[PDB]
């Protein structure tokens, strides 16, 4: 028997679905999502890291003029400074006083730290969905890890569960993703080869192992101070270091729908978005004929207390006459009321207790137990607590979902005005009919 | 001391390196259903401060408008049933018409 149901894409909240196969005792399955993971396909564009500026010992040509060659190094500059008269600890470097030239050169390359400290610029595409689902099947708790792309059936005590596809394609990740360590950012990083000095992407490399480095650091060689051999320069400080200080909050803290973010692999977890269809294939061997199952008659529902709190603050007591001892499925016939128990044990002439949660001011609902329905009704009171640490176990209310007395007052007022209009309309019609009758 | 507002969808708060705290609102009221008309409005107002005001404001407007219509129809009927008498050179108004409409 194939059963298709849909549950809200929430985590930590159980949902109950009724499997109704006429001629057989009904089954109620309680399904709870424990984890939902969206894992985006990533394509690395480039990585960034702190650069080091390499400055080879300066060449001082005494009593002559030095010249430099162009090089292909990532960000290379060379300059020859004339009129240099450098000193060493033991005295002037060389014989000539003014006829001296110094050749300064430098290039930018990835530091050794880039193997550990780097950010990866990824292109994000579609995401593969997977989920961990808790299923209460015939009184037993089975946890199944399965893909949620609608293409994976996982067996629960010989029943097959197919999860997904998810109804929402929404992801917390934008097309451009930058990953540092455990932190993922939605940053619109520059194209490779289009970096800017002092900004993220000032130094870029396609892969961690690549020798191919793009750099734009504005490295400018300056003239050395008199009497010295040092090589001064003006360069924009690593944009990686600046970025690390200016990162701001990561998606783990800023994402919509309460999404949790993790890396290695990049994952969006437990996003409260849309809903998730589940298809369940239950073998005939799992069904018990109604003639073998317990059957209840002479049922009556009374609700001694009701609070419309997020938790199961409502309690209902239902009288029953059971034909035989055994377990019996319990189902709510209305979306407005959630029942905590999936099944109860019943025998003889007695009463059963069930707990429920509703947002209704007036709880009017039916309960089906072993294919026998009862009608429950109660006046529910508000909670005194303002805040809780858990999500509601009940659905939200529609505009039509109002208290019994509120409906009565609306009918009295609406009827009162409608009556006045109906009377005025009647008088006008009668007068017009008289006016038409007269010539 | 920080006062944070909690949305119906819930609020997540992270304090330092501690695991995040999650909070959700309850449907708490000082008004009540199954009470007097003003207690019922308060109940729904506190739970749904904008939906309740819109529904009450619109419903009240429409109900008052319908009363205005009922009165306008009565005045129209009044003019139509009276005019034919006021134009009569020896007009005499029947007591019932005089009492009911005039
Ligand atoms: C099927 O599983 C549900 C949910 O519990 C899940 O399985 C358990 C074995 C654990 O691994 C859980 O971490 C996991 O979520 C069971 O319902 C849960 O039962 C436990 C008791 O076993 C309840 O905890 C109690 O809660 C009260 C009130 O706070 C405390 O006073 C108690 O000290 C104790 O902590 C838990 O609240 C309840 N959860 C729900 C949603 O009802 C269920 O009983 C189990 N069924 C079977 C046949 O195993
Ligand atoms: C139902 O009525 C309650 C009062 O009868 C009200 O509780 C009170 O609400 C006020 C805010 O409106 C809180 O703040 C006031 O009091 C504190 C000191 O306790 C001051 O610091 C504040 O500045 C302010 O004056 C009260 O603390 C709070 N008192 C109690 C006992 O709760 C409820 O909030 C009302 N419920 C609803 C749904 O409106």
């Amino acid at each position: 028997y194939e059963h298709v149901t849909v549950i809200p894409n929430t985590v930590g909240v159980p949902y109950k679905t009724l499997v109704n196969r006429p001629g057989y005792s009904p089954m109620v399955l309680e399904m709870e999502l424990l984890s939902v993971t969206l894992e985006p396909t990533l394509s690395l564009d480039y990585i960034t890291c702190e650069y080091k500026t390499v400055i080879p010992s300066p060449y001082v040509k005494c009593c002559g003029t030095a010249e430099c060659k162009d090089k292909s190094l990532p960000d290379y500059s060379c300059k020859v400074f004339t009129g240099v008269y450098p000193f060493m600890w033991g005295g002037a470097y060389c014989f000539c006083d003014t006829e001296n030239t110094q050749l300064s050169e430098a290039h930018v390359e990835k530091s050794e730290s880039c193997k550990t400290e780097f950010a990866s610029a990824y292109r994000a595409h579609t995401a593969s969905a997977s989920a961990k689902l808790r299923v209460l099947y015939q009184g037993n708790n089975v946890t199944v890890s399965a893909y949620a792309n609608g293409d994976h059936a996982v067996t629960v005590k010989d029943a097959k569960f197919i999860v997904g596809p998810m109804s929402s394609a929404w992801t917390p990740f934008d097309n451009k993703i930058v990953v540092y360590k455990g932190d993922v950012y939605n940053m619109d990083y520059p194209p490779f080869g289009a970096g800017r000095p002092g900004q993220f992407g000032d130094i870029q490399s396609r892969t961690p192992e690549s020798e191919d480095v793009y750099a734009n650091t504005q490295l400018v060689l300056q003239r050395p101070s008199a009497g010295t051999v040092h090589v001064p320069y003006s360069q924009a400080p690593s944009g990686f270091k600046y970025w690390l200080k200016e990162r701001g909050a990561s998606l783990q803290h800023t994402a919509p729908f309460g999404c949790q973010i993790a890396t290695n692999p990049v994952r969006a977890m437990n996003c409260a978005v849309g809903n998730m269809p589940i298809s369940i294939d239950i073998p005939d061997a799992a069904f018990t004929r109604v003639v073998d199952a317990p059957s209840l008659t002479d049922m009556s529902c009374e609700v001694p207390a009701c609070t419309h709190s997020s938790d199961f603050g409502g309690v209902a007591i239902i009288k029953y006459a059971a034909s035989k001892k055994g377990k019996c499925a319990v189902h709510s016939m209305t979306n407005a009321v959630t029942i905590r128990e999936a099944e109860i044990e019943v025998e003889g002439n007695s009463q059963l207790q069930i707990s429920f949660s509703t947002a209704l001011a007036s709880a009017e609902f039916r309960v089906q137990v072993c294919s026998t329905q009862v009608h429950c009704a109660a006046e529910c009171h508000p909670p005194k607590d303002h805040i809780v640490n858990y999500p509601a176990s009940h659905t939200t209310l529609g505009v039509q979902d109002i208290s019994v007395t509120a409906m009565s007052w609306v009918q009295k007022i609406t009827g009162g005005v409608g009556l006045v209009v109906a009377v005025a309309a009647l008088i006008l019609i009668v007068v017009l009919c008289v006016s038409f009758s007269r010539h | 001391e920080i006062r944070l507002t909690v949305p119906t969808e819930g609020l997540e708060v992270t304090w330092g390196n501690n695991e995040p705290y999650k909070y959700w609102p309850q449907l708490s009221t000082n008004g009540t259903a199954h009470g007097h008309p003003h207690e019922i409005i308060l109940y729904y107002y506190e739970l749904y401060p904008t939906m309740t005001v819109v529904v009450v404001s619109v419903a009240s407007f429409v109900l008052l408008s319908m009363v205005g219509v009922a009165v306008g129809m009565c005045m129209c009927a009044r003019r139509r049933c009276i005019t034919p008498y006021e134009l009569t050179p020896g007009a005499t108004v029947p007591f019932l018409l005089s009492l009911i409409c005039c």
